[PDB]
């Protein structure tokens, strides 16, 4: 399914109430460093 | 091994009044400059995590 994402909002919130999909695909992350080297 | 003196050098003998015999005061300076190459080996390859 392909999802709407948008709770209710009025405590600190956002500037405007967000909103976004959310799809059925994964996706990669390596956005990191610490990922490529080990430690020695 | 190297050997560094200083060459004597004769004080004056002749006419003068019984000087005898002596030396020159002479010291010596210099710049010595000693160059060494060592044959270095790489570092062994590591396979550790930490």
């Amino acid at each position: 399914h392909y999802k709407v994402f948008s709770p209710a909002a009025s405590k600190v919130c956002t500037i405007s109430p967000i909103m976004g999909y959310s799809t059925p695909w994964r996706y990669l992350d390596f956005n990191a460093l610490n990922l490529f080297f080990s430690p020695l | 091994q190297i050997f560094l003196k200083i060459l004597p050098q004769s004080g004056p003998i002749g006419g003068i009044k019984s000087m005898g015999i002596t030396t020159l005061v002479q010291y010596a300076v210099g710049i010595m400059t000693v160059t060494m190459t060592f044959k270095l080996g790489p570092r062994k390859a590591t396979g550790r995590w930490n």
